[PDB]
RNA sequence: CAUCGGUUCUGGCGGGGGGAUAAAGGCCCAGGGAAUGUGGCUCCUCCGGGAGUGUUAUAGCCCUGGGUGUAAUACCCUCGC
RNA sequence: AACGCGACGAUACUACCCGCACGUUGUAGACGUAUAAGAAUAGGCUCCGGCCUCGUAUCCUAGCAGGCGAUUCCUCCGCCGGCCUCGAAGUGGCCGUCGGUAAUUCGCGUAUUGCAAUUUAGACACGCGCGGGAUCAAAUCCUUUGCAGACGACUUAGAUGUG
């Protein structure tokens, strides 16, 4: 028969499957929309949380209860040394979607962003783009302007390619991160002209966010292996000495199909999943070089 | 009701002693051979006399054939019809070459009109209308007007059924 | 209605055949029911039918009535 | 009050018009039976152009640019062969583009072997001279 | 040189076997043939043999092409469509495969 | 209560949008666009201007 | 101009004729005769 | 019954102009130059007399001979609209707060605007976008009075629909509240 | 009837229904078709009845578990037809399968189809096939109503390809009045027996 | 492959008979009649065409009887190649 | 999508590329496996004269499965190179060299495969070959990490260093 009292589910399904993430550098899956009028700008960055600390913020929000008074509030911290741009990539639009036409990269690359492309690097003989920096060299070019008119007559969405300086982080780890930052603002050949301006050249913070703006923030959550359905979905518990567990979901099943439906809390991976945070203020960009940020 | 003829179907009782000499009777019979003429003459002659088919004798089939077949002509059909109500009249009319042409006609536009079949449709009367003025159903009343010219509009091409793919599109206008 | 943007749960026309058997000995008792009622009526039935008679649109209904004319004078005149 | 209306023009079906059938005879037209069949009369001296006169349905026929001028509305095989000569259908109907496809396609499916190898050399040598005319309008301009 | 062909039959296609909705019989097959689209064009091409040609994977007398043989027997339906018969019935495989109409035994 | 996806709250947004946080969200856009513009300026075969061609099918192999 | 009112206020709206698709396939003297015809014959 | 043939005729003044290609009317006149798009519906253009536009429908039922008076009567809206032009006066009304209109012209759009604010105290402010060739006016002539003039009829009207339907009271008796804006007069220019 | 390698059919003005089931028996028989234009497919009967028809069909969903096993509802024209000619083959056998490797589909003329003669079914036109009065809907529209992603691209595309093939058919017109022109030229110099012979052929 | 036998499918050709000795229809002969009235005449006119008149004229049509005629053809039956 | 796709980096090894050298190597099935406007269908096309049911069309189509030698022609085709051009799954145009080439006509050869027996001939892919050109690479086990974790898996680090 039907449920008596009724209670909305635990959880949600839009969040489904509850699996590990397919990678550990979050993905942004989507852009903000191009407005080919407004300014040539970057769009994304990435950093290291460091932590959490409190403040004390004097607040100005009219019609509120806090008016003219001081609040507390918990922030995070991420470091964010500059971030290289040693790539450009292009972007076509087909009926099966957004292509990736060519990609022309800078001359010299770091050894942090050399270490991304190999998984032995202390064993290598590390090889990679030494063929591609003689490209630079031969026929003043040539290819290299062949590829970067190819995308000012053929591309639509242009991307730059930007790696974080990790050496200047407390990190033990020295393979850098390398992401794709898109250009948005102005026309393909404007975009492609500030690209090429902008390779071998560090970029800061500051120069891509402003203090008060609201961002977003995407990452990979906080991992917590195999967790059951009592803290996995937060299903209420079974009373005390209940036979065959009591952190446990009851009925996994009563009714017709004779199946477990994908809709039933049921244990496995907790955490470690890809998220995508929006609407996060701002509230400082502190500079290295001061002593007293 | 298929290609239909006409047939004069003469018939009488058999002589008896009391009746030397039976009358005769001769119906005019819409049908496909002979065997459905004398079928539907004894059919009729049973609803109207003391005569069947085992106390009678078929005296005469003749073929009536149109004295002019090449005269485009105007009929008015009387009949009779069953229905699930009952029986109704209809007067209808038909522009066509022949009488037999006429009544073929009847029959399908009665079966697409009304559902009604050759079981349950009887053909009262089928006259010649000699003159204009006894034109009255309209469709046919727009085809007795003076100077009569129309185009054909939107006339699909015949192609042919068996050649699936053509090389440029068709036009609908020859 | 909000069919077009959310349909309801369709309704099949496929038939049963359990339920096409019991229509059809449904329909067979209901037709002899009809046959023991119809037999069991007393309700009056005349034996004469009500002619539906002649169309007015037919044009040669004056003709057919002329011809009328003389055959009952001539059924008069030999009778 | 100048008005600019282009519009499509139709053939019309009418007392005089006359029909090409699907074998390749011709009838004129002499009385409307109803929108889908016409009574129509092929009273020509040539056997391929000749029809009896009888139903034609107008799905089977085809409307000829050729209209007989004040052809009585019925008028019988005699007085449809008189205005047939006096107009000189078949003459018309000679000069008209669709007799002339039908005797090219009777020309050509009347071709034994020798005649396609015939035709083949001919065409050949026409086209020599035609490639020829090409190449020197090409190279002029 | 010349640059013509070498072609002396006509081209056809295996449909499938002879069948009512459920049961197939192998022993006679359905070729549509090429150009013939009626009962009139298959009565020309009655009584010719039809050849299919595959390849098989050893060399077999000097050739690894195989060849099974047949004659056509009478037409199918309204279309043109022809029943054959042949020597071995044709592989289920080779439905919609090619098959070669000769132009003998004529009577041309 | 009205919904977010409701037609007079999106016109309220819109209107918020066109009115108010566009300006301000502009002006932010030109300050950094300036400021990492600053650090951005800070034969046709064997040059490279024709574009041609670098160094299953969606067509049957035939 | 329009000497009289419109009941929706369309006062561009023509005067329209009656929707007769079957007009012109009589004439008035004929279905006069017809008329004494029926009435003589009923 | 399919009718063989069937025919309606128009007019046209000594001023108009008429184009017809691929049934799309074009009919410019003094005022200006409408079009119309009447590709839907099967109909057979000609010109029957000088100054007499022909519309016939061959082998149609009775629904495509009556769909031929409905294209008859566009086009004479349209020759109407070239010619003599078409204005409809509004008035809106108040009991208390007295509704402020202000008209201006949307340059960058072409096209008229219309603000309407104090509409019963609500501190909301109603906004109107003209379709483009309808001009409106406040007349001063009368007293709270817009004036919605152009060629084309349907536009002029359904601005004037839109008019009266964002000034709609809600949750109230319209036996006592009686504001709003509604279509006074309707007419020609000339 | 003819053999072709392959046959390129353009979609634009073709019933949904009756194209399917035409291409179905060819790919039985054993053709290749390249069916190109699904957008431009018409589907007999208003709108609002396909749009309903599609909803339905997006109703049914497997309940247990909508990764697997379940109607799994392609909003890409060129999938709606493929789903259209899946229904006439029997696509769970082997022969059914290897029929469908021998058809493709594409929403729009993609290259080299462009450059390729693209062929008409007169039995599955709507131009031929409806009736003058009845309403009839595009396939493009209701994908594009049901979820279908680039509408505007294939536009774009196909303005393109449109505006390429008018300079093409420039160059086509110019070509043909220049052979008219060496034809009538060359009619003089070619020789009167041959002419005559011709004539008399024929050709 | 040829010549055959048995069974069978399919195409073409030459005849005969029947009906209202098909019905039509063509070409003539003798009557009668009408309009979806031809020519002519008259009246309107945007002169583009309509309206009236009457029985063939500078088109024709229908009805009845006769000759060619035992005409042809359709349909049905049948004898063969 | 673990049997959907794209761009890019380095690619040891017979591995990669080029040429011809062939397959008892494989293919739902070569035999001229020839042909791009768009758009409307109660309207279109044009060379601006006219044309439109019709792809029953157009191109190509002869020669030992197609030779040799002339007469003769400047027509057609193909490989390379240059310059442009083609991004929807990327390829065509012009020019130049070279090679072949009945549009006309003729001579020499065809036989014997014996009265038919697929006309073993195309395309793509794969392998074995040689003869040349080009390049000296990674991954994993192991140790370590704890941003992870039942175990696998994952984030790291391990070759001189800010280890």
């Amino acid at each position: 028969s039907h449920r008596k009292y009724e209670a909305p589910r635990h959880g949600s399904l839009a969040f489904l499957p509850r699996k590990r993430a397919a990678r550990h550098r979050g993905r942004v899956k989507s852009f903000p929309k191009d407005d080919p009028k407004k300014p040539v700008h970057l769009t994304a960055a990435m950093g290291y949380k460091a932590g959490m600390t409190t403040i004390v913020r004097d607040l100005d929000r009219p019609g509120a209860k806090a008016h003219k008074k001081e609040v507390v509030e918990a922030v995070t911290i991420i470091d964010c040394p500059p971030m290289v741009v040693v790539g450009l990539v292009g972007y076509i639009e087909t009926p099966r979607g957004l292509r990736s036409l060519t990609t022309v990269w800078a001359e010299h690359l770091s050894d942090e962003v050399k270490r991304r492309f190999y998984k032995n690097w202390y064993k290598s003989k590390k090889k990679a783009f030494t063929k591609y920096a003689k490209k630079y060299a031969e026929n003043n070019g040539a290819s290299i302007t062949r590829e970067l008119e190819r995308i000012k007559k053929y591309c639509t969405v242009v991307r730059v390619l930007a790696h974080t300086q990790i050496r200047k982080t407390p990190l033990k780890q020295k393979k850098a991160h390398l992401m794709e930052i898109q250009i948005n603002g102005g026309s393909v050949a404007d975009k492609v002209e500030f690209g090429r301006s902008l390779f071998e050249k560090p970029v800061t913070i500051d120069t891509i966010f402003e203090k008060d703006e609201m961002i977003d923030v995407i990452a990979v959550t906080k991992g917590h292996g195999f967790v059951g359905v009592t803290a996995r979905w937060g299903t209420k518990k079974l009373p005390r000495k209940t036979h065959k567990g009591l952190r446990k979901v009851a009925c996994i099943g009563a009714w017709h199909p004779s199946h477990v439906q994908w809709t039933v809390a049921r244990a496995g991976q907790m955490g470690y999943h890809h998220r995508t945070s929006v609407n996060h203020k701002i509230y400082r960009i502190g500079k290295g070089d001061d002593e007293a940020n | 009701m298929g290609r239909l003829q006409e047939y004069q179907v003469i018939g009488r009782h058999l002589p008896t002693e009391a009746n030397p000499n039976p009358a005769l009777y001769r119906m005019r019979i819409f049908a496909p051979n002979e065997v459905v003429a004398k079928s539907r003459f004894w059919y009729f002659l049973r609803g109207l006399k003391k005569v069947k088919k085992a106390t009678g004798e078929i005296v005469s089939v003749n073929v009536i054939s149109e004295k002019h077949p090449l005269k485009v002509k105007n009929f008015g059909i009387w009949l009779r019809y069953d229905s699930r109500s009952g029986t109704h009249n209809m007067y209808k009319e038909y522009r066509e070459t022949s009488r037999v042409a006429a009544v073929e006609a009847m029959y399908a536009d009665m079966a697409a009109r009304h559902r009604a079949r050759f079981r349950s449709i009887h053909i009262l009367k089928v006259v010649e209308l000699e003159k204009t003025e006894d034109v009255k159903r309209p469709y046919i009343k727009q085809l007795v007007a003076k100077n009569l010219s129309f185009p054909l509009p939107h006339r699909v091409p015949k192609i042919s059924t068996k050649k699936i793919f053509s090389a440029k599109r068709p036009s609908t206008f020859s | 209605a909000g069919t077009i943007n959310k349909p309801k749960k369709p309704t099949s026309k496929r038939k049963t055949t359990r339920l096409r058997a019991k229509i059809s000995k449904r329909a067979a008792e209901k037709k002899r029911k009809e046959r023991k009622l119809a037999r069991k009526n007393p309700e009056w039935r005349s034996k004469l039918k009500k002619d539906p008679g002649i169309p007015n649109l037919f044009p040669y209904k004056e003709r057919l009535l002329q011809q009328i004319e003389e055959e009952r004078i001539r059924r008069k005149e030999e009778l | 009050a100048e008005i600019n209306v282009e519009a499509t023009s139709w053939r019309r079906v009418e007392v005089g018009r006359v029909l090409k059938l699907e074998n390749g005879s011709l009838a004129a037209i002499v009385e409307i039976i109803d929108h889908k069949r016409v009574l129509a009369d092929g009273p020509s001296s040539d056997p391929k152009l000749a029809t009896p006169r009888g139903i034609v349905p107008l799905s089977r026929a085809l409307l000829t640019p050729i209209v007989i001028p004040k052809l009585p509305r019925g008028a019988r095989t005699g007085a449809v062969k008189k205005a047939w000569e006096a107009y000189g259908v078949d003459a018309k109907w000679k000069e008209t583009n669709w007799a002339k496809k039908q005797l090219q396609q009777e020309r050509r499916q009347s071709l034994t072997d020798f005649d396609r190898f015939k035709v083949m050399r001919l065409k050949k040598q026409r086209r020599f001279e035609e490639r020829k005319a090409l190449a020197k309008i090409k190279a002029a301009a | 040189p010349s640059e013509a062909g070498h072609r002396l039959y006509v081209k056809g296609r295996h449909l499938s076997y002879q069948r009512g909705r459920r049961n197939t019989h192998p022993k006679t097959s359905l070729i549509k043939i090429e150009g013939v689209d009626d009962t009139a064009a298959a009565n020309f091409y009655l009584g010719k043999r039809v050849a299919y040609v595959y390849r098989a994977q050893k060399e077999v007398r000097g050739t690894k092409i195989r060849v099974i043989w047949g004659k056509i027997t009478r037409p199918h339906g309204n279309s043109g469509v022809v029943r054959a018969k042949f020597t071995h019935p044709l592989p289920a495989r080779s439905f919609g495969a090619s098959v070669r109409i000769m132009l003998y035994p004529s009577s041309i | 209560a009205k919904s977010a996806r409701a037609s007079r709250i999106k016109e309220n947004h819109q209107r918020f949008k066109k009115n108010i946080a566009g300006p301000v969200e502009a002006a932010r856009l030109e300050r950094l666009s300036a400021k990492l513009m600053a650090i951005a300026q800070a034969s046709g075969v064997k040059s490279g201007k024709s574009i041609g061609r670098k160094d299953s099918s969606i067509v049957f192999p035939m | 101009k329009n000497l009289g009112m419109r009941k929706n206020g369309q006062v561009w709206l023509p005067a329209k004729k009656a929707f007769r698709p079957t007009k012109g396939l009589t004439s008035w003297e004929l279905r006069v005769k017809k008329r004494q015809e029926q009435a003589a014959m009923k | 019954m399919r009718y063989i043939h069937s025919e309606e005729t128009i007019p046209v003044p000594e001023n108009v102009k008429v184009s017809i290609k691929s049934r799309l009317v074009t009919v410019e006149g003094p005022r200006g130059k409408l079009q119309k798009d009447l590709s839907h519906i099967a109909v057979n253009f000609s010109v029957v007399k000088k100054g007499v536009i022909g519309l016939e429908i061959h082998h149609g039922s009775r629904k495509d001979v009556a769909a031929l008076r409905t294209v008859r009567t566009i086009i004479n809206n349209m020759i109407i609209g070239v010619t003599k032009g078409f204005k409809y006066k509004m008035r809106y009304v108040y009991a208390h707060f007295p509704i402020n209109v202000n008209v201006e012209k949307n340059a960058e759009t072409g096209c008229y605007e219309v603000e309407i604010r104090n509409f019963i105290g609500e501190k909301i402010v109603r906004k109107v976008v003209m379709a483009p060739g309808v001009e409106v006016e406040i007349s001063k002539a009368q007293k709270d009075e817009l004036i919605l003039s152009g060629n084309s009829l349907e536009a002029v009207s359904q601005s004037a629909a839109d008019i009266q339907q964002i000034c709609k009271v809600r949750n109230k008796d319209i036996r006592k509240f009686l504001d709003g804006i509604y279509v006074s007069e309707k007419g020609n220019i000339v | 009837s003819s053999f072709e390698s392959v046959v390129v059919i353009d979609g634009k003005g073709h019933l949904l229904g009756r194209l399917a089931s035409i291409v179905a028996k060819q790919l039985l028989s054993g053709q290749k078709i390249v069916v190109v234009r699904c957008e431009a497919l018409n589907i007999s009967g208003e709108f609002f009845r396909a749009k309903l028809k599609y909803h339905a069909y997006l109703r049914k969903m497997t309940r247990y578990n909508p990764t697997r096993g379940g109607p799994f509802h392609f909003r890409a024209p060129s999938r709606i037809f493929y789903k259209a000619v899946r229904g006439m083959i029997p696509h769970k056998t082997a022969r059914g399968a290897a029929a469908l490797e021998r058809l493709k589909v594409f929403e729009g003329v993609p290259p080299p189809y462009d450059k390729k003669k693209k062929m008409v079914v007169p039995q599955a036109l709507r131009v031929l096939r409806l009736q003058p009065g009845r309403k009839y809907c595009t396939v493009g529209r209701l994908s594009h109503e049901v979820g279908w992603k680039y509408q505007d691209v294939v536009a774009r595309l196909e303005e393109r390809r449109k505006a390429k093939g008018a300079a093409y058919y420039e160059r086509k017109k110019l070509a043909a009045r220049q052979l008219s022109e060496a034809k009538k030229a060359a009619a003089a110099k070619v020789d009167p027996k041959v002419s005559e012979a011709l004539a008399a052929y024929g050709y």
